[PDB]
RNA sequence: GUCCCUACUGAUGAACUCGUCGCAAUGGUAAUUCAGCUUAGUACGAGAGGAACCGCUGAUUCAGAUAAUUGGUUUUUGCGGUUGUCCGACCGGGCAGUGCCGCGAAGCUACCAUCUGCUGGAUAAUGGCUGAACGCCUCUAAGUCAGAAUCCAUGCCAG
RNA sequence: GGAAGUCGGAAUCCGCUAAGGACUGUGUAACAACUCACCUGCCGAAUGUACUAGCCCUGAAAAUGGAUGGCGCUCAAGCGU
C-alpha cells in the first residue's frame, strides 16, 4: 500500500477537519470557503456531453452522482488568528446572542439532565454596558489578526436523523481586508446561510470525510497482497480522507418541488427515490449533486470546501446539462420513477377497488 | 530501399572502450579472497564470456549490415566496385570475420584455464590476459575499421536508382548542358557551373508524364578514352549507361563553347554506341541559342545525318537556357519509352503458346469498358448552382467562411465547440436553440 | 432518450437498468432486471408466467382494442420541429393518460361484476 | 471533379461519408478538416449535415440514399433522426427501417434510378427501398461479394466496380443498370471501392493514397460538367493503365 | 538425462536417434537387404552411422539435410534443403539412375507455438518427405518418416494405407514418450503409371472432413442446456438466419432437424400460392400459441418444441400423410 | 507503427491468452487460439486479456492448412462477457469471434459472418466495411 | 512521459491558470459574493 | 521579459533587426542573451537548421 | 548424528475540572508510462518517406475511496416447485446436522462495477552575461542568468 | 579530370631583404581571399622554460542510519617549529 497514509489508525474525530483553506489575497471579494452537509445516497443521471475531443462528444452519457443533503448553516461566531514564529495562534473568539439549543447540545455529553447553562453569562455582556466587551473583542480582531474565521452549525431537525446534536465548524473568510471580513462576520450573526450562496453549479469542490470502517482485518484485504513497510494486520477503515476535484452537477433548492425535473423531461418530481433513500430517508432541503463516488457512509456528515488552486483542466470549465435524473426505487429493481406512472402501468388493483 | 540503416562502425580505440566499459558497468566487480574457489572461478568465467559476446555482437552487426555484392543487381555491383574497390571491401570484411573467430577462440581457451585455477590471483591474471589479448586483436583492426566507416557514410549518401523502372539517361561530354536539363525538368539539386567536372557522381531526378513516374539520371560525363583506361568518375557513368535499361539522351554542343570539337563528339558517340546496343538513343542538340542547325558546315550535316541513318537513333533539338526546346524533348522521349514498355509487356503474355497469359488477362479485364446494349443514357441531375460556381483557391483573399478557419480563430481541434442548430431549417428561425421535450 | 420496454415482461426499461443480449442473427433483447434475463436464458415462456404482460394480454386481464391505445406508437418518419406542435402534443398526452385510467377502471369493474 | 481527402489519418472516405445529388452526410469528430474539404467543393450548393448514427462514427456504412430519400437503420435514436430531419429540406424522405442487416450502406447501392441490394434482404425492406428511394430494385452480387455497397460505387453517369469482376459479369451488370461500368481499384489497390470513395453526378471524394492513374479512371467513368472525360478515355490512355496495373 | 542418450555418450553413438533406428530395424529388417539409402533429414552422426554399419559399406548413402550438420565421412552428405526442386535435381544428378531403396526423414520443426502450429509444420514437412519418397522408390521399397500425433496423423496414416501395402505405427523403445515423437513406416510401393497430383496435395489431404449431423435432439428435446458453439460457422450460411414455410415442416420426414437448425416457420403466401398454407392457417388448431412459437424458434423450451411436434402429427392425421 | 488501438474507452476484458474464439471471416479459418494481446501490459502473473476491437496474436487450430502455417494478427469482434458502454447499456454476445487482419488493419476475408461489435467497427474501418450487421 | 512536477508542465499550467481558468473563477466569485452580501445586509 | 532599464525597438533601418539599448551593460547583455537561449532548436541538425536570433553588433549609443 | 520479554501493526488509558473549536514541532509522503486528434502529409527530402512546441482526448500500472447501475454470493431459510418419511386424509406443518431446484431484496463485494489523484523554490550535467588572473583570451576567481522525472517543501496522513 | 605552399610522392634552393616556410591552419572544382612562423612602428621594465620542495584536489566506490569518541572548528579548536 501507499506509505503516505501510513499511520493506518482510526480517525481522531468523526467530523474530520479541512487542514488547509485556500491561500488568501485581499484583492478578491469577500467570500466563505467551506460548508457542511449530510450524505443521502447516490442516483443515476444522463448528461448531454459537450467535450470537444472526446469520443462521447455531443452524445448521451450515463453517470453516477452522489446526493448530499444541505440544510442552511447558521452563523454563530467569529474567530480571529494571528501570525507567530511558532505557527498560527487563535487570539479572540466572539460568539453571538440567542445561541440555538442544537449547538448548545454540542458542548454537553449529557444534555438530558444538565441545567443548560451554557453561554448564559455571555448573553449578558451584550447588554452589560452597551456591549463594550463585545466591541472591544472585535476591534482586537480588526487591528491584530491576519485572518478570521466564521463558526457555523447545521440543523439536524431539517435532516431525517435521530441525532439532535448539531455539528459546529470554523469556516474561513477570504478576499478582503481584515476590517472588511469582520464586518461580514458580525453582520452574518444569527443568520442562515444557504448552499446556493457558498458554492455554485459546474464547480470542482473538495470533499472531506471519514471513510467506512471495517474493523480488524488481515493482510489479505488491508494491504492487497497475494516495520511500517511490512504488511501487518490491524484496523481498516474509519480513516480521514480528503478527495479532490468533484463536480457540482446540480444545486437543488428544496422549495422548487421539481428538483429532478430537467428541461427535456417535464415530470414534476423531487430528488428523493421512489420509496425513499435506503437507510437515510427523504431529502426536504437544499441538496448538492456531486458527480462520482464520495467518502463516508450514508447519514455521515460531509465537509465540502473550495479548491485550493485555480484549475488546469477543461473539465472544470464545462457547463453541465442534465437530461433526466433517476428517481426509481433504491430498495430493489425499480422500474418506476413516480408513484403516478406505476398505477398507470399496473392498472387497477384489488385493494384500490375495495377502498374506493 | 537504401543503405542508410547501417549502424556506425567505430575505430579501434572506441571499440575497446565500448566493450570494456560494458563489462565494467553491467556486471558486478567486487570479489573477495575469502570466497569459495568455485565462486571465484564463476566470477572470472563470467567476465571473460561477457566480453566475448559483446565483441561478437558488434562484429556480427557490421558483417550483416553491409551489402553482399553477390546478392546484388549487376548495376549496383560494378558501381560499388568502382566506388569502393570491391577487392578491398571483401578483404576488410574478412579481417572483421577473422578477428571475430579469434576472439571466440581466446574466450574458449581461457574459460577452460579458469576451470582448473587454484587461487584468486591466478584467476585475476587469466581474466586480464584474455581481455588484453582481445584488446590487441581489436587494435590490429584499426585500418579496416577506418575504411568501413568511410564506405558506410558514402553508401548512406548514395541515391536510389531503380533499374527496372522507366528511366531517362543523360550522357555526353563535359560542359554541354547535361545537368541543366535535369534541373529544367525535375526538381533535383544538380550543380550547374561552367567548369569541366562539376557532376562528380550520379544524380537522380523524377518527373511525371501521363500520370506515371519516370527517372532522370544525371551522369558525370565521359571523355574520348578507348575505355580500357578511364577515370573512376567517367567509368561510373559508363556502368550506368551499360547495366541500366533507359532511353539514352546524348547531348551534343554544336557551338564550340563546350571546349571540344564536333568531330570529337561524333567520334565518342560512335565508340560508345555498342554500350547502347539495346536501348533507344536520342541525340539532343543543345545550346541552340548560340548557334542554330543551319549555320553549320554542310560536311558536318552529312555526318550527323549519317548518324541518323543508323537504325534506332533520332536527333532532336533543345535549348536549356530559354526552355523553349526542353519541354517537348521530354514529351517525345517519354512517349517513346511508354509505347515500347507497353509493347514489351503485351508480348510477355501474348507469347507463342496459343493461350493468353493470366497476368495479361487481368489488365484486359481492367481496361475493358462495359456499356449498356440499348445505348440509352440515364438522365443526369446536376443543379445550375455548380455550373456557375467558382473554384476555391487558398491564396485568394476573398474566400468563403470555411469552418476550419472558424475553428482556428475560436480555439483548435479540442477546444472549439461546433453548433449544430445553425444548419437547422425550421418554420420559424427563433425555434432553433430550443430544449425539445423528450419524456413526460 | 427513449424509455425501452422489457422483452420478457414489458415494464419500462430506463437507461442503465438491466442487460441487453445480442444474438447472431441481428436481434437485440433488452431486459429490465436480472429476474427477466435469467428466466430467458433457461428458455421459459413468458405467455405462461402470470406476472408477465404477455400473459395478461393473452388472458384478457387488460384490454388491447380501443382508440386511446392506438394513438401511441413508434414513429419511423420524423417530423420537422415545431414548437406549437410540441406544446399541443404535451396537452394531448395529459388528456390521453387520464382517459386511459378512467377506461382502465371501467374494464376492471366489469371483470369483477 | 475528383479530389483526395482524409477523415483522420484513415483513407476510407466512404466509410465516414455519404454523398448524393442533393445532400452530403459527414461524420462528426474532432476538427472540421473532413467537413471543410467537402464545403470547399460544395459552396452551399447542396445541404451538408454533421451526423452521428447509432452513437458511432461510421455513417457512410450505415446509411444509403439518393436525392429523393434517405434510409437509416433501427439502431438510430430519435435525436439523430430529428437532427437529420431538421437539416435536410422537405424534398428528402427520411425512413428508419427494421432490417436485421443493419449496415445499410454496405448492403444497398443506389443511384437516382436503380438499386442493388443484398440477396438475403427482406421483402418489407425491398418494397420500402423502392417506395422511399423511388428507384427500381435488383438482387445481385459484385464478383461473388454480397456486400454490394462496399465493393461498388455508382452515380447516374457511371459506376466503379471491384477489380476482379469478370468481363462477362461487367456486361450484364452494365446492361441491367444503363450506365457505363469499368472495373478499377481505389486507395492504392484496395478492393473496397464503396468504403474508400464517395461519388455524385458532379464530384467525387476519394482517399489520399489513391494513385494518379487510379484518379484518372474516377474522372473518366464519372463524367464532369466540363465534359473532359466521357468514359472513352480508357481506350485512349490504355498505355497508362497497362503499365500501372500489370 | 535419458539412459539411451547416456549409453551413446559413453560408448554408443553421437545421439540417441541411432538407438531409435536400430529399434526400428529390430522391429522390421529392411537395412540388411537394401542397397540404396536416402535420408531427407540426416541426424548428426547417429542415423548415418547405423546406416554405415548394418548396410554394405559406401553404397549410395545420400545425406541431404537443411540443417548444416557435420559431414559424416563415407556418407555423401549435403547441407541443402529438400523442398526446393533445384535440390531434387541435385539429388537426381547424384543418384544417376539408381533410385533410393529406403527413404528416411527426421521431422524436427520449431516446436513451441501452442502445439498446433508445430504439428502442422511437422505434418507439412512429412508430406513433403512423402512427395520425394513417392518420386524415388522401388516397387516394394521402404519409407521411414517422423510424425506427430494429431488429426493430420490420421490423414497421413490414410494416405500411406492407400498408397502402400504394409503400414505400421512403430512407437519403439528409446523414443520420447513425453512428446508425440512417433515413427511410422510404409512398405509395398505400388508403382503407379502417373503420380496423382491432388493425392499428394497438402490441401486435399489436410482438408477437414464433412461435419457430422449436429445433435438436433439435444437442441430440441433439452434446449436449456450447454456446450455452446466453440467451433466456427459453416461455409456460406452468413447472417445466421434460416426460414421456410410451415408446410415443409409438416411434409418433411425429419422434424427434429428442421426445428433445431432453422430460425422461423413462415406463414407468408408464396408467389405461386399454396392451398396447403391457406388450409393450415384456417384450422381450429394452431391458434395463438403455435403462431407465437413459430415466429421465434430459437427462444423455445421443452414444452414449446413438444407442442409443435404434437401439432404436426395432428395436421398429418388431418391431411392424410402415412405417419 | 504497432497495432495498438487509438482512443478506445475502458471496457471489461473477456478473452485472456489461451482462449479459443471463432473466426467470422471467409478466409478459411474456423477458430483462433489467442497467444498474445497487442498493447496489453504485463506486470506479474497477470494473464493479458482482450475485448472487442483489440487486436491479438492468434493461431488457427482448425481450418484451411494454408492459414495454419503462420501466426496471424486478429481483431476481436464479438464477446460473451457482459461489458458496459458509455450510454449505460450492459450488453453481451452469444459467442467470442474475431477476424484475421494484417498489421495495417485490413482483413484477409471478404465477408463477416454474424454481427460485429460497435467498438470493433468504429476503430477499424476495414472491418466496418465488411460488416453486414453492426450493433 | 513527463512528470506531474516537470518544469515545463508547471509552466503550461500557469499559462492556463492566468489566461483561461482565471477569469472564469473570478466571474463566479463575483456572483457568489453578491448573494452573500444580500443575506448579510438583509 | 527584459531587465528594468533596457529598451527594445524594431529597426526600421534594416531587415529583421532588434536594438537592445540601455545604461547598464549587465542588463543589456543579459537580456540579449535571454532571447538567444529562448530561440534554440532541439532534437534537430545544427548544420542544416540555421533559424535563430543572434547578436550582431555590440557597442555604444553615442 | 543438539509459551514468555522485546521489535512491529493496531486499541485503551491515570494525573491537568469537564468539554467545544483550533495551531502544527516532528515522522511519513505518490504518482507512472503509452496512445490517438490537431500542428500536418507541414518543416525536411531526388524519391521513398516523414517530425516537434503549444492545444485536446483516452488508456496501462500504482494509490485512495464507493455501491446509482451490471455481475456474483443467500440462514431474508423471503416466496414458489419437488423427492423420501411422518402428523388418519384435506388445510397447515415436522424430520432429511440448511433434503434438492428456481428466483431472490438488503448487506458485502469485483480494473467482473464506478469515481478521484494537486505546485512553488533551490540544484546536477550543461548552455550563457559581465570580468580578472595573464596588457590576447576566458561561464569563475569576486559578482551572476537559465536548466533534469533530481533535492526541500506545499497540497496529502498521523498529532 | 582538375591539385598554383596546404588530396598525394620526393626534394626543399636562390634573390630582395627588416623579414617572410618551395609553408602552420581556414578556404576554392582549381585559383582568389584570410591566417600562422618571421619582421617593423606605438605603448611599457621586467619576464619565461624545465625541474625541486611543502600544503590542497583527483589518483575508484557498492549496498540497515553513524561517526577525528561526540558536538563542532577556517588569521582554527587543521599542519611545522
Ligand atoms: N547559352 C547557353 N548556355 C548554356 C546552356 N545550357 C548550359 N549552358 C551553360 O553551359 C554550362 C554547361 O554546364 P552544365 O550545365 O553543368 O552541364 P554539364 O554538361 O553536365 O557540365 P558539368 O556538370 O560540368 O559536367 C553551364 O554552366 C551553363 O552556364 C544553354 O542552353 N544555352
Ligand atoms: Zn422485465
Amino acid at each position: 500500500g501507499s506509505l503516505a497514509f501510513l499511520p493506518r489508525k482510526r480517525a481522531a474525530r468523526h467530523r474530520g477537519r479541512v487542514k488547509s483553506f485556500p491561500k488568501d489575497d485581499p484583492k478578491k471579494p469577500v467570500h466563505l470557503t467551506a460548508a457542511m452537509g449530510y450524505k443521502a445516497g447516490m442516483t443515476t443521471i444522463v448528461r448531454d456531453l459537450d467535450r470537444p475531443g472526446a469520443k462521447a462528444h455531443k452524445k448521451e452519457v450515463v453517470e453516477a452522482v452522489t446526493i448530499i443533503d444541505c440544510p442552511p448553516m447558521v452563523v454563530v461566531g467569529l474567530v480571529g488568528y494571528i501570525e507567530t514564529p511558532r505557527g498560527l495562534r487563535s487570539l479572540t473568539t466572539v460568539w453571538a446572542e440567542h445561541l440555538s439549543d442544537e449547538v448548545k447540545r454540542r458542548f454537553y455529553k449529557n444534555w438530558y439532565k444538565s441545567k443548560k447553562k451554557a453561554f448564559t453569562k455571555y448573553a449578558k455582556k451584550y447588554a452589560e454596558n452597551n456591549g463594550a466587551s463585545i466591541t472591544r473583542e472585535l476591534e482586537r480582531i480588526k487591528k491584530y489578526c491576519t485572518v478570521v474565521r466564521v463558526l457555523a452549525h447545521t440543523q439536524i431537525r431539517k435532516t431525517p436523523l435521530k441525532q439532535k446534536k448539531a455539528h459546529l465548524m470554523e469556516i474561513q473568510i477570504n478576499g478582503g481586508s481584515v476590517a472588511d471580513k469582520v464586518e461580514f462576520g458580525r453582520s452574518l450573526f444569527e443568520k442562515p446561510v444557504t448552499i446556493d450562496t457558498i458554492f455554485e453549479k459546474d464547480e470542482m469542490i473538495d470533499v472531506i470525510a471519514v471513510t467506512k470502517g471495517h474493523g480488524f482485518v488481515g493482510v489479505t484485504a488491508r494491504w492487497g497482497t497475494k516495520q511500517w513497510t511490512v504488511a501487518r494486520a490491524g484496523q481498516m477503515g474509519y480513516h480521514h480522507r480528503t478527495s479532490v476535484n468533484h463536480k457540482i452537477y446540480r444545486i437543488g433548492k428544496g422549495d422548487d418541488e421539481a428538483n429532478a425535473s430537467t428541461e427535456t423531461d417535464l415530470t414534476k418530481k423531487k430528488i428523493t427515490p421512489m420509496g425513499g433513500f435506503v437507510r437515510y430517508g427523504e431529502v426536504n432541503n437544499d441538496y448538492v449533486m456531486i458527480k462520482g463516488s464520495v467518502p463516508g457512509v450514508k447519514k455521515r456528515i460531509m465537509t465540502l470546501r473550495k479548491s485550493l488552486f485555480t484549475h488546469t483542466s477543461r473539465k472544470a470549465l464545462e457547463k453541465v446539462e442534465l437530461k433526466w435524473i433517476d428517481t426509481s426505487s433504491e430498495f430493489g429493481h425499480g422500474a418506476f420513477q413516480t408513484a403516478a406512472e406505476k398505477k398507470q402501468f399496473m392498472g387497477t388493483l384489488k385493494k384500490d377497488l375495495q377502498t374506493s | 530501399t537504401g543503405w542508410k540503416d547501417i549502424p556506425p562502425v567505430p575505430t579501434a580505440q572506441e571499440f575497446i572502450d565500448i566493450v570494456l566499459s560494458r563489462t565494467q558497468r553491467r556486471l558486478p566487480t567486487q570479489i573477495r579472497p575469502g570466497f569459495k574457489i568455485s565462486r571465484i572461478r564463476a566470477f572470472y568465467t563470467r567476465k571473460v564470456k561477457f566480453t566475448q559476446e559483446t565483441c561478437s555482437e558488434k562484429f556480427g552487426a557490421i558483417i550483416s549490415s553491409f551489402p553482399v555484392l553477390s546478392d546484388q543487381h549487376p548495376f549496383h555491383r560494378d558501381l560499388m566496385n568502382i566506388l569502393y574497390d570491391a577487392d578491398h571491401f571483401k578483404v576488410a570484411l574478412g579481417q572483421i570475420s577473422t578477428a571475430k573467430n579469434l576472439i571466440e577462440t581466446i574466450s574458449r581457451d581461457y574459460v577452460r584455464l579458469l576451470k582448473y585455477a587454484q587461487s584468486l590471483y591466478q584467476c585475476k591474471q587469466l581474466k586480464r590476459a584474455a581481455l588484453g589479448r582481445m584488446a590487441t586483436l581489436i587494435k590490429r583492426l584499426k585500418d579496416p575499421l577506418i575504411y568501413l566507416d568511410q564506405v558506410r557514410q558514402h553508401l548512406a549518401r548514395l541515391p536510389d536508382i531503380n533499374p527496372t523502372t522507366r528511366t531517362l539517361l543523360v550522357a555526353g561530354f563535359p560542359n554541354v548542358g547535361k545537368s541543366s536539363f535535369v534541373r529544367s525538368v525535375t526538381r533535383a539539386d544538380t550543380p550547374v557551373e561552367p567548369y569541366a567536372f562539376t557532376t562528380k557522381s550520379l544524380f537522380v531526378g523524377h518527373l511525371d508524364y501521363k500520370y506515371l513516374r519516370y527517372q532522370v539520371i544525371d551522369t558525370p560525363g565521359i571523355l574520348d578514352h578507348p575505355l580500357e583506361e578511364m577515370n573512376t568518375i567517367e567509368m561510373q557513368s559508363v556502368t550506368a549507361l551499360a547495366h541500366l535499361r533507359a532511353a539514352v539522351l546524348y547531348f551534343m554542343d554544336i557551338s564550340e563553347q563546350c571546349g571540344f570539337s564536333l568531330k570529337a563528339q561524333i567520334n565518342l558517340f560512335k565508340s560508345i554506341k555498342p554500350l547502347f546496343a539495346n536501348k533507344m538513343v536520342f541525340i539532343v542538340l543543345n545550346k541552340m541559342d548560340i548557334k542554330k542547325f543551319e549555320e553549320l558546315d554542310p560536311e558536318m550535316q552529312q555526318e550527323i545525318n549519317d548518324l541518323t541513318k543508323s537504325g534506332e537513333v533520332e536527333i532532336l533539338r533543345a535549348s536549356c537556357a530559354t526552355q523553349e526546346g526542353v519541354q517537348e524533348v521530354k514529351n517525345h522521349v517519354c512517349e517513346r519509352l511508354l509505347v515500347e514498355r507497353v509493347s514489351q509487356k503485351l508480348k510477355a503474355g501474348t507469347h507463342s503458346n496459343g493461350n493468353i497469359g493470366t497476368r495479361l488477362q487481368e489488365v484486359m479485364a481492367r481496361i475493358h469498358v462495359a456499356t449498356p446494349m440499348d445505348g440509352t443514357t440515364r438522365e443526369t441531375f446536376i443543379p445550375e448552382a455548380v455550373k456557375n460556381l467558382k473554384k476555391y483557391d487558398k491564396n485568394d483573399p476573398n474566400r468563403r467562411v470555411l469552418a476550419r478557419d472558424i475553428e482556428e480563430a475560436n480555439g483548435g481541434a479540442g477546444v472549439f465547440n461546433v453548433d449544430l442548430r445553425k444548419d437547422w431549417i425550421l418554420e420559424n428561425p427563433e425555434w432553433k436553440y430550443d430544449k425539445i421535450p423528450e419524456i413526460f | 432518450m427513449r424509455i425501452e420496454n422489457c422483452f420478457f415482461c414489458g415494464r419500462p426499461a430506463w437507461p442503465s437498468k438491466g442487460i441487453t443480449f445480442m444474438r447472431n442473427d441481428g436481434k437485440a433483447f433488452r431486459f429490465c432486471r436480472s429476474k427477466c434475463h435469467k428466466n430467458f436464458k433457461m428458455k421459459r415462456n413468458p405467455r405462461k408466467l402470470k406476472w408477465t404482460k404477455a400473459y395478461r394480454k393473452n388472458a384478457g386481464k387488460e384490454m388491447v382494442v380501443d382508440s386511446t391505445l392506438q394513438f401511441a406508437a413508434r414513429r419511423n418518419v420524423p417530423v420537422r420541429y415545431n414548437r406549437e406542435l410540441w406544446q399541443k402534443t404535451l396537452k394531448a398526452m395529459e388528456r390521453i393518460s387520464e382517459i386511459r385510467a378512467r377506461r382502465e377502471r371501467v374494464f376492471y369493474k366489469k371483470r369483477m361484476a | 471533379m475528383a479530389v483526395r481527402a482524409q477523415f483522420e489519418n484513415s483513407n476510407e472516405v466512404g466509410v465516414f461519408a455519404t454523398l448524393t445529388n442533393s445532400y452530403c452526410l459527414v461524420a462528426l469528430g474532432a476538427s472540421e478538416n473532413f467537413y471543410s474539404v467537402f464545403e470547399a467543393e460544395l459552396q452551399d450548393v447542396i445541404p451538408i449535415c454533421r451526423t452521428t448514427i447509432a452513437g458511432t462514427r461510421i455513417i457512410g456504412r450505415l446509411t444509403a440514399g439518393n436525392r429523393k430519400g434517405l434510409l437509416v437503420p433501427t439502431t438510430t435514436t430519435d435525436q439523430e433522426l430529428q437532427h437529420l430531419r431538421n437539416s435536410l429540406p422537405d424534398d428528402i424522405r427520411i425512413q428508419r427501417i427494421e432490417e436485421r442487416l443493419s449496415a445499410l450502406g454496405n448492403v444497398i447501392v443506389c443511384n437516382d434510378h436503380t438499386a442493388l441490394i443484398h440477396p438475403d434482404l427482406e421483402r418489407e425492406t425491398e418494397e420500402i427501398i423502392a417506395d422511399v428511394l423511388g428507384v427500381e430494385v435488383f438482387r445481385q452480387t459484385i464478383a461473388d461479394h454480397v456486400l454490394v455497397g462496399s465493393y461498388m460505387a455508382l452515380s447516374n453517369q457511371g459506376g466503379l466496380v471491384h477489380p476482379k469482376t469478370s468481363i462477362q459479369d461487367q456486361d450484364e451488370l452494365s446492361s441491367l443498370l444503363g450506365v457505363p461500368l469499368v472495373a478499377g481499384s481505389v486507395n492504392r489497390g484496395s478492393n473496397v471501392i464503396g468504403g474508400g470513395m464517395v461519388v455524385n453526378d458532379w464530384l467525387a471524394v476519394t482517399g489520399l493514397d489513391t494513385t494518379a492513374p487510379e484518379l484518372s479512371v474516377i474522372e473518366s467513368v464519372f463524367r464532369l460538367g466540363e465534359g473532359a472525360g466521357p468514359g472513352a478515355i480508357n481506350t485512349s490512355m490504355k498505355n497508362t493503365i497497362v503499365e500501372s496495373f500489370y | 538425462l535419458d539412459k539411451w542418450y547416456k549409453l551413446a555418450k559413453e560408448k554408443g553413438y553421437r545421439a540417441r536417434a541411432a538407438f531409435k533406428l536400430i529399434q526400428l530395424n529390430k522391429k522390421y529388417g529392411f537395412l540388411e537387404k537394401a542397397k540404396v539409402v536416402l535420408d531427407l533429414c540426416a541426424a548428426p552422426g547417429s542415423w548415418c552411422q547405423v546406416c554405415a554399419e548394418t548396410m554394405p559399406k559406401d553404397s549410395l548413402i545420400i545425406g541431404v539435410d537443411l540443417a548444416p550438420i557435420k559431414p559424416i565421412p563415407k556418407v555423401i552428405t549435403f547441407q541443402s534443403d529438400i523442398t526446393t526442386e533445384k535440390c531434387r535435381a541435385t539429388i537426381r544428378s547424384h543418384l544417376k539412375t539408381w533410385k533410393a531403396d529406403v527413404v528416411l526423414h527426421d521431422g524436427a520443426p520449431n516446436v513451441g507455438t501452442a502445439w498446433v502450429q508445430d504439428s502442422y509444420n511437422q505434418a507439412e514437412l512429412a508430406l513433403h518427405s512423402l512427395k520425394l519418397a513417392t518420386e524415388f522408390l522401388i516397387e516394394g521399397g521402404t519409407f521411414v518418416t517422423k510424425v506427430f500425433r494429431s488429426k493430420d496423423y490420421n490423414k497421413l496414416l490414410w494416405v500411406c494405407n492407400q498408397l502402400f501395402t504394409k503400414v505400421e505405427a512403430t512407437k519403439p523403445p528409446s523414443s520420447r514418450n513425453v512428446s508425440a515423437e512417433i515413427f511410422v513406416v510404409c512398405r509395398g510401393f505400388k508403382a503407379p503409371k502417373r503420380i496423382d497430383p491432388r493425392l499428394l496435395d497438402p490441401r486435399s489431404i489436410f482438408e477437414d472432413l464433412a461435419d457430422p449431423a449436429p445433435n438436433n435432439e439435444a437442441r430440441v428435446y433439452n434446449p436449456e442446456q450447454k456446450k455452446r458453439k466453440r467451433e466456427g460457422y459453416e461455409e456460406g450460411d452468413y447472417t445466421q438466419y434460416k426460414e421456410t414455410s410451415a408446410i415443409e415442416f409438416i411434409n418433411t420426414t425429419d422434424p427434429i432437424a428442421i426445428l433445431a437448425n432453422y430460425n422461423k416457420l413462415s406463414f407468408e403466401q408464396p408467389p405461386n400460392g399454396d392451398v396447403a398454407l391457406a388450409a393450415l392457417e384456417k384450422l381450429p388448431e394452431t391458434t395463438k400459441e403455435i403462431r407465437a412459437c413459430c415466429d421465434d424458434l430459437k427462444v423455445l423450451g421443452k414444452k414449446d418444441f413438444r407442442l409443435l411436434l404434437k401439432w404436426r402429427l395432428r395436421v398429418r392425421e388431418i391431411f392424410g400423410l402415412p405417419s | 507503427k504497432r497495432g495498438a488501438p487509438g482512443g478506445k474507452l475502458k471496457m471489461t476484458l473477456g478473452l485472456p491468452v489461451g482462449a479459443i474464439m471463432n473466426c467470422a471471416d471467409n478466409s478459411g479459418a474456423r477458430n483462433l487460439y489467442i497467444i498474445a494481446v497487442k498493447g496489453a501490459g504485463a506486470r506479474l502473473n497477470r494473464l493479458p486479456a482482450g475485448g472487442v476491437g483489440d487486436m491479438v496474436m492468434a493461431t488457427v487450430k482448425k481450418g484451411k492448412p494454408e492459414l495454419r502455417k503462420k501466426v496471424h494478427p486478429a481483431v476481436i469482434v464479438r464477446q460473451a462477457k457482459p461489458w458496459k458502454r458509455f450510454d449505460g447499456v450492459f450488453l453481451y454476445f452469444e459467442d467470442n469471434a474475431g477476424v484475421i487482419v494484417n498489421p495495417k488493419g485490413e482483413m484477409k476475408g471478404s465477408a463477416i459472418t454474424g454481427p460485429v461489435g460497435k467498438e470493433a467497427a468504429e476503430l477499424w474501418p476495414r472491418i466496418a466495411s465488411n460488416a453486414g450487421v453492426v450493433m | 512521459a513527463k512528470s506531474a512536477r516537470a518544469s515545463r508542465i508547471k509552466e503550461n499550467h500557469q499559462r492556463f491558470k492566468k489566461n483561461i481558468a482565471g477569469p472564469v473563477e473570478a466571474a463566479r466569485l463575483e456572483r457568489l459574493s453578491a448573494k452573500l452580501m444580500a443575506i448579510a445586509q438583509a | 521579459v527584459m531587465a528594468p532599464g533596457v529598451e527594445v525597438e524594431i529597426s526600421k533601418a534594416q531587415k529583421d533587426e532588434l536594438i537592445l539599448s540601455g545604461n547598464s551593460l549587465e542588463a543589456v547583455s543579459q537580456s540579449a542573451a535571454d532571447i538567444q537561449q529562448i530561440c534554440k532548436v532541439r532534437n534537430k541538425d545544427i548544420r542544416k537548421f540555421l533559424d535563430g536570433i543572434y547578436v550582431s553588433e555590440k557597442g555604444n549609443i553615442v
